[PDB]
Protein backbone atom coordinates (compact mmCIF):
# COMPACT_ATOMS: atom_id res chain seq x y z
CA UNK A 1 0.00 0.00 0.00
CA UNK A 2 1.64 3.20 -1.26
CA UNK A 3 0.09 6.09 0.68
CA UNK A 4 0.74 9.66 -0.45
CA UNK A 5 2.36 12.03 2.05
CA UNK B 1 35.70 1.63 1.81
CA UNK B 2 31.96 0.93 1.83
CA UNK B 3 28.81 1.25 3.93
CA UNK B 4 26.80 -1.83 4.91
CA UNK B 5 24.08 0.06 6.81
CA UNK B 6 23.52 3.32 8.70
CA UNK B 7 20.97 5.37 10.62
CA UNK B 8 20.31 9.01 9.73
CA UNK B 9 18.59 11.96 11.41
CA UNK B 10 17.28 13.79 8.35
CA UNK B 11 15.16 16.92 8.87
CA UNK B 12 12.98 17.99 5.94
CA UNK B 13 11.38 21.43 5.58
CA UNK B 14 8.22 21.79 3.50
CA UNK B 15 6.62 16.08 1.47
CA UNK B 16 7.18 14.30 -1.83
CA UNK B 17 7.41 10.76 -0.45
CA UNK B 18 5.13 7.71 -0.41
CA UNK B 19 5.35 5.53 2.70
CA UNK B 20 4.53 1.83 2.34
CA UNK B 21 4.15 -1.13 4.64
CA UNK B 22 3.17 -1.07 8.28
CA UNK B 23 2.04 -3.88 10.57
CA UNK B 24 -1.01 -5.53 9.05
CA UNK B 25 -0.24 -4.76 5.39
CA UNK B 26 1.76 -6.66 2.80
CA UNK B 27 5.38 -5.63 3.46
CA UNK B 28 7.43 -3.48 1.13
CA UNK B 29 10.49 -5.70 1.59
CA UNK B 30 10.42 -9.48 1.62
CA UNK B 31 10.02 -10.00 5.37
CA UNK B 32 9.83 -6.50 6.91
CA UNK B 33 6.39 -5.14 7.82
CA UNK B 34 7.97 -1.82 8.78
CA UNK B 35 7.19 1.55 7.25
CA UNK B 36 9.31 2.21 4.16
CA UNK B 37 9.92 5.09 1.76
CA UNK B 38 8.72 3.65 -1.55
CA UNK B 39 8.64 6.66 -3.91
CA UNK B 40 10.42 10.01 -3.60
CA UNK B 41 9.70 12.82 -6.05
CA UNK B 42 13.02 14.15 -7.35
CA UNK B 43 11.90 17.74 -6.88
CA UNK B 44 10.11 17.63 -3.54
CA UNK B 45 11.44 18.63 -0.12
CA UNK B 46 12.22 15.08 1.00
CA UNK B 47 14.48 14.58 -2.03
CA UNK B 48 16.62 17.61 -1.20
CA UNK B 49 16.81 16.71 2.50
CA UNK B 50 18.53 13.38 1.78
CA UNK B 51 15.58 10.98 1.99
CA UNK B 52 15.97 8.10 -0.46
CA UNK B 53 13.71 5.28 -1.59
CA UNK B 54 14.24 2.20 0.55
CA UNK B 55 14.85 4.00 3.83
CA UNK B 56 13.17 2.52 6.91
CA UNK B 57 11.08 5.04 8.85
CA UNK B 58 12.13 4.55 12.49
CA UNK B 59 10.94 7.75 14.20
CA UNK B 60 9.11 10.88 13.05
CA UNK B 61 9.11 14.15 15.04
CA UNK B 62 10.04 12.34 18.25
CA UNK B 63 7.32 9.69 17.83
CA UNK B 64 8.58 6.14 17.35
CA UNK B 65 7.29 4.30 14.27
CA UNK B 66 9.46 1.21 14.83
CA UNK B 67 6.89 -1.54 14.37
CA UNK B 68 3.83 0.71 14.10
CA UNK B 69 0.65 0.50 12.05
CA UNK B 70 0.32 2.13 8.64
CA UNK B 71 -2.02 4.96 9.66
CA UNK B 72 0.27 5.62 12.62
CA UNK B 73 3.14 6.24 10.19
CA UNK B 74 0.92 8.38 7.95
CA UNK B 75 -0.62 10.37 10.81
CA UNK B 76 2.90 11.19 12.01
CA UNK B 77 3.75 12.63 8.57
CA UNK B 78 0.51 14.32 7.46
CA UNK B 79 5.38 22.74 7.84
CA UNK B 80 8.53 21.09 9.20
CA UNK B 81 9.18 17.40 9.84
CA UNK B 82 12.25 15.58 11.17
CA UNK B 83 12.49 11.84 10.48
CA UNK B 84 15.04 9.25 11.61
CA UNK B 85 15.57 6.32 9.24
CA UNK B 86 17.65 3.17 8.75
CA UNK B 87 19.48 2.45 5.50
CA UNK B 88 20.47 -0.90 3.98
Amino acid sequence: IESEV
Amino acid sequence: ARIEEEELTLTILRLGISIAGGKGSTPYKGDDEGIFISRVSEEGPAARAGVRVGDKLLEVNGVALQGAEHHEAVEALRTAVQMRVWRE
